[PDB]
């Protein structure tokens, strides 16, 4: 009963019993700061039955620093009073309340307890009886920037996935007396050591097909080890294996035993002594607040910091640690600890919403059981951090203030950034941008571009749309939503509308990034990363990119002249199936959604856009004879789509389906069988239809069947929008038209000067002349989720599972075909969080203009195993030109706009190279193997005069550079790699 | 010398190498046990990204450490 | 792409494939006709086939596409020109140039692989009668890859 409509992201990657469990439990969450608060919001949008909040102290103006529900008119107003209004409007499945006092025996209410600013007293009090009762606890807490996290789920947690992967499958080629199951020629099982796998349709030996697991001794990267399977039978043949997924125990420690022996989780090894000193300091903050009627250490005050660390070295003895203190990053400790950062605030909630949801769900692998993080190469440099800069000035950017001081405030206030889509990343930065208050002064500003607008689906990982906003475009209601949380970003945002692409230049041109101080992808496609990342290389502005799959996630940061583009390395591409196996032997779903939407791609778009262009090319004909291989189709397509089979009614329609039907799924079978009968053998003597290839059965139509009738029903419908009828879902007519239709009759065929010619042409001349018809068009189907609902969705479903039917392969039903034809990326609100939090992290490395390549963390993540790896950026490469060094990433030949002699010449005598070839664009300005009367002619041309003539198209107004490729040769006749160049016009 | 590597996705995969292997063998017995070019492998150790060109023993990889495979998305 | 694209074409320029011949088409690098002569011992002896190759925008890191213009009577090519070959679908890497994929070509025209087939008509022709199959093949040949 979970709403797909909203939860459609988020079902890819939890699941359906998983979300069950999760509508069922109830969140208690104590503190409502910015920790608190991102807690909460990240639990509403993920669904869980109820959330409770608990704190009573009124509202200081400080707390407006990561509190983005608060607000300068709420102060003096409990915060959870304050805050369960603007969260009770997050999701309208998750009734949010407020409780103004707590008890001991009220916390059995609750499936799970946050915590968080709360002193140790209390949390050993609280954890005391939560886990005696067996109630997950969580305790997070974020001092400047530092940030730790404690789990304990009960002392005999259960979890049922740990990993999160899709569980392995795969087809064997042959398991020998003792268990070696071999695969397929060069396929790769994937299995691990330990994992127990149940096998099924293996022939020789049926006793493995009941489905009992049975343990895997993996012995190489293509055959593995099941154990003794000498009673089962002697050998078998064939047959597919699954993998299956056992519960697992853990034991977790209560937190009063926990605080002894410690058991730690390390997001970076590169820093593996730092998590116990961090163990110590956050109990001597929370001992020195008890001595100070809960007042922490104030701002980079050396006093405090000298009492701090006597109650850590009093605690560190106490414990009987053998660790010894560096007082250096204690003192730091000390320093921040009044510091409220958005970005600790984000990650942190991002990451303890996941442990919220592990522990409701019994899902993934959590925390076990202390995770003590830090960015502390975040710290400016550049700028005065003193105990005068970093004093309260009564604002609220108090919490920032604390850490960074107020001259690296007034850096930040002054930037000019430009941020490319507003999806849910792009929600998530532009928050962080108004918490922190990017471009509020009087030279800062702030760009948004998306083109799309609100949906449905986009409500639940994005908070700033509501369902009151749908329909309008996504940057004007992040503006407008982020200028309501800081209202001084009130006319320091602009939003556009445009795609960012090579057809967008005259927007985004040179004016436009001259101005920017940095540029952040909150992209989904890698093709418009690679646009993004050619510009900011071309015009030297640092880029921030992250992305996110599921629980995964990274962040990127490219720095001018220090680190290498995004560009510069490679990722895995997009799995594309033989075309053999497409269009005659499938074996897998996959295989038949592609075949299905290609089929849906030439049966309503290909021949529909032909015959419109057709109608409008005068000399479409001249150039389709002679340019493509198989004008035929095209001819025929135009005459069936236009005169032959053009339909005025519904019934006509149907029957066109029907027709269809029979074309695609019992004809074209019967062909193949003709041709390759299922007793056939291949030239080794084996036989054909074994293995990757499954024999096909023709289909029969039945109407009562619900596969046949949904094919109908779909194809008719989008037949009809293709004719512009009136579609009808009544089965009542569909069942009397289907009744009086009588195939013809098929039997398939074996086969068996210029005349091919004259019969085009003939053809050719057949059809009416343009003139014949002017102003005629039909609307060809696009492909959409519900928006054109035209069954696209639904049609390509049911292809897919009849095609899987004909195979005997398992169909899947519309969800996971929804999934796989429209290449929908699962979604998480936790994993944005994370990511943004890296993000703007990186962001204040960039403000403070770090020029060292060790102070850059790229990041990356995966929250269903709790893993964090940060890795430096690498530098780009250096390369040898003329005896000088040259950057291959960053540098570039700056000329004026000269002869392309003048161009040689230059290149001759200056840099000592002879140029060989010149390309601008995808054109071929000069090469050396040309003849020398076209180099004659195009010798004494200007570049820009040399591009427009080649190219055939004047250059825009707005165009003020080009970027010329060159590759030249040294003396010697050695290749020399050299910069591309930039010809200011 | 042993090696472990750790995917982003959990699978631990064990090598054999020496401490005078360059990175080009270390990701070429990878793409042997799981199928990845080299060109498309992110291999990060103690916080540093392994880098074509150079040995191991460049960057202190001695026995029993671990490594990272991770790679980038392409979601947002 | 650019320079990638060059590169190779110089390559190919430098040492001559002399059974293949491609190249550019006008001033344009994004697409190439290249040539390829059927092999002496095979039915496509003196034919000249004619391949478009369409190089996207992020070549080398994914495939050309390559298909055939004129008509050829093959088991694994079908009436639009299309090529069952594995390095241009799913084995593609950053390493191939097109001399071995006309090199692959080639061969694949010397010896037809019946047991995947593409065409299944044509592969059946070939399993059950060998002599109309040749016959076939050197009619089409002759009927549209000379001149
Ligand atoms: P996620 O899928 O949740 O949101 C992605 C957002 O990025 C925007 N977007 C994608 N591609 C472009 C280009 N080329 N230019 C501008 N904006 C882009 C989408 O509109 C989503 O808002």
């Amino acid at each position: 009963t979970i709403d797909e409509g909203l939860y459609s992201r988020q079902l890819y990657v939890l699941g359906h019993e998983a979300m069950k469990q999760m509508s069922q439990s109830n969140v208690l969450i104590i503190g409502c700061k910015g920790l608190g608060v991102e807690i909460a919001k990240n639990v509403c949008l993920a669904g869980v039955k109820s959330v409770t909040l608990y704190d009573p102290q009124p509202t200081r103006i400080e707390d407006l620093s990561s509190q983005y529900f608060l607000t300068e008119d709420d102060i003096g107003v409990p915060r959870a009073k304050v805050t369960v209004s603007k969260l009770a409007e997050l999701n309208q499945y998750v009734p949010v309340s407020v409780v103004d006092e707590l008890s001991t025996e009220y916390l059995k209410n609750f499936k799970c307890v946050v915590v968080t600013e709360t002193s140790l007293t209390k949390q050993l009090e609280i954890n005391d009886f939560t886990h005696k009762n067996h109630i997950a606890y969580i305790a997070a807490d974020s001092r400047g920037l530092f940030g730790s996290i404690f789990c304990d789920f009960g002392e005999n947690f259960i979890c049922t996935d740990t990993d999160g992967n899709e569980p392995l499958t795969g087809m064997i080629a042959s398991i020998t007396d003792d268990g070696v199951v071999t695969m397929l020629e060069e396929t790769r099982h994937g299995l691990e050591n330990g994992d127990f796998v149940k096998f099924t349709e293996v022939k020789g030996m049926p006793g493995l097909n009941d489905g009992t697991p049975r343990k895997v001794e993996v012995k190489g990267p293509y055959t593995f080890s099941i154990g003794s399977v000498k009673d089962l039978g002697s050998a078998g043949y064939n047959g597919v294996f699954t993998q299956v997924k056992v519960p697992t125990k853990i034991s977790f420690k209560s937190l009063r035993e926990s605080l002894k022996d410690p058991e730690y989780v390390y997001p970076d090894f590169g820093k593996m002594m730092r998590p116990p000193q961090y163990h110590i300091a956050f109990q001597a903050l929370s001992a020195f607040a008890d001595a100070h009627e809960g007042s922490l250490p104030r701002p980079r005050n050396d006093i405090d910091a000298a009492e701090f660390f006597e109650f850590c070295k009093k605690i560190a003895s106490t414990l009987q640690f053998d660790v010894e203190l560096d007082e250096k990053l204690i003192k730091e400790i000390s320093y921040q600890a009044r510091g409220d950062l958005v970005a600790m605030s984000a990650f942190l909630g991002g990451a303890v919403a996941q442990e919220v949801l592990k522990a409701t769900t019994s899902k993934f692998y959590p925390l076990k059981q202390y995770f003590y993080f830090d960015s502390l190469e975040s710290l400016p440099s550049s700028v005065t951090i003193s105990e005068e800069t970093c004093k309260p000035r009564g604002c609220r950017y108090d919490g920032q203030i604390a850490v960074f001081g107020s001259e690296f405030q007034e850096k930040i206030a002054s930037l000019s950034t430009f941020l490319v889509g507003a999806g849910a990343i792009g929600c998530e930065m532009l928050k962080n941008w108004a918490m922190m208050g990017v471009a509020t002064g009087e030279s800062g500003h702030i760009s948004v571009t998306d083109m799309d607008s609100i949906e449905k689906s986009n409500l639940n990982r994005q908070f700033l749309f509501r369902p009151r906003d749908v329909g309008k475009l996504k940057s004007e209601c992040a503006s407008t939503a982020v200028s309501i949380m800081n209202p001084s970003l009130t006319g320091k945002i602009t939003s556009y509308q445009e795609r960012v692409g090579p057809e967008s230049e005259g927007i985004f041109g040179d004016e436009f990034f001259e101005k920017l101080s940095l540029v952040t992808n909150a992209l989904d496609n890698v093709e418009a990363r690679m646009y993004v990342d050619r510009r900011c290389v071309f015009f030297e502005k640092p880029l921030l990119e992250s992305g996110t799959l599921g629980t995964k996630g990274n962040t990127q940061v490219v720095v001018p002249h220090l680190t290498e583009s995004y560009g510069s390395s490679q990722d895995p591409p997009e799995k594309s199936f033989p075309i053999c196996t497409l269009k005659n032997f499938p074996n897998r779903i996959e295989h038949t959604i592609a075949w299905a939407r290609d089929l849906f791609e030439g049966l309503f778009k290909q021949p529909i856009d032909n015959v419109n262009m057709y109608l409008s090319s005068p000399n479409f004909l001249e150039t389709s004879l002679k340019t493509s291989s198989n004008p035929r189709e095209v001819l025929e397509n135009i005459r069936d789509y236009l005169v032959t089979e053009k339909p005025l009614s519904f019934e006509e329609c149907i029957m066109w389906a029907r027709l269809q039907f029979d074309k695609f799924f019992n004809n074209n079978i019967q062909q193949l069988l003709f041709n390759f009968p299922k007793d056939s053998v291949t030239s080794t003597g084996q036989p054909f239809w074994s293995g990757p290839k499954r024999a096909p059965t023709p289909l029969s139509f039945d109407i009562h069947n619900r596969e046949h009738f949904d094919f109908i029903v779909a194809a008719a419908s989008l037949y009809a929008f293709n004719y512009g009828l009136k579609s009808e879902t009544d089965p009542a007519i569909y069942e009397r038209v289907l009744a009086g239709y009588n195939p013809p009759p098929f039997a398939p065929k074996s086969g068996i000067a210029n005349k091919d010619k004259q019969e085009l042409k003939s053809i050719a001349d057949s059809l009416p002349p343009p003139s014949s018809l002017v102003g005629f068009r039909l609307t060809p189907a696009e492909f959409e989720k519900d928006d054109d609902s035209n069954h696209h969705i639904d049609f390509i479903t049911a292809a897919s599972n009849l095609r899987a039917m004909n195979y005997d392969i398992t169909p899947a039903d519309r969800f996971k075909t929804k999934f796989v034809a429209g290449k929908i990326v699962p979604a998480m609100c936790t994993s944005t969080a994370v990511v943004s939090g890296l993000v703007c992290l990186e962001l204040v490395k960039l403000v403070d203009g770090k020029k060292k390549i060790e102070e850059y963390k790229n990041g990356f993540f995966n929250l269903a195993i709790g893993l964090f790896t940060f890795s430096d950026p690498i530098a780009s490469p250096k390369m040898k030109v003329n005896g000088k060094e040259i950057d291959k990433i960053w540098d570039r030949y700056n000329l004026p706009d000269c002869t392309l002699q003048e161009l040689i010449d230059y290149f001759q005598k200056e840099e000592g190279l002879e140029v060989t070839m010149l390309s601008s664009g995808v054109s071929l300005l000069y090469a050396n193997f040309q003849p020398p009367k076209k180099l004659a002619e195009r010798l004494p041309l200007k570049i820009s005069e040399l591009v427009e003539q080649i190219t055939k198209k004047k250059l825009e107004p707005f165009r003020k550079h080009l970027v010329l490729e060159i590759c030249c040769d040294d003396a010697n006749g050695e290749d020399v790699e050299v910069p591309f160049i930039c010809i200011k016009l | 010398m042993q090696i472990f590597v750790k995917t982003l996705t959990g699978k631990t995969i064990t090598l054999e190498v020496e401490s005078s292997d360059t990175i080009d063998n270390v990701k070429s017995k990878i793409q042997d046990k799981e199928g990845i070019p080299p060109d498309q492998q992110r291999l990060i150790f103690a916080g540093k990204q392994l880098e074509d060109g150079r040995t191991l023993s460049d960057y202190n990889i001695q026995k029993e450490s671990t490594l990272h495979l991770v790679l980038r998305l392409r979601g947002g | 792409a650019l320079k990638r694209i060059n590169r190779e074409l110089a390559d190919l320029g430098k040492d001559p494939p002399s059974s293949s011949s491609a190249g550019p088409v006008g001033d344009d690098l994004f697409h190439w006709q290249a040539t390829i002569m059927g092999p002496a011992d095979s039915p496509y002896a003196g034919g000249v086939f004619f391949l478009s190759i369409h190089f996207p925008t992020d070549y080398p890191f994914k495939p050309p596409k390559v298909n055939f213009t004129t008509r050829i009577y093959h088991p694994n090519i079908n009436s639009n020109g299309s090529i069952c070959l594995d390095i241009l679908r799913d084995q593609w890497s950053p390493a191939l140039t097109i001399s071995k994929v006309l090199l692959s070509i080639s061969s694949l025209l010397t010896d037809p692989n019946p047991d995947d087939p593409l065409v299944p008509e044509i592969a059946h022709v070939y399993k059950t009668d060998r002599s109309r199959y040749e016959l076939s093949a050197r009619e089409w040949t002759r009927k549209y890859a000379i001149g």
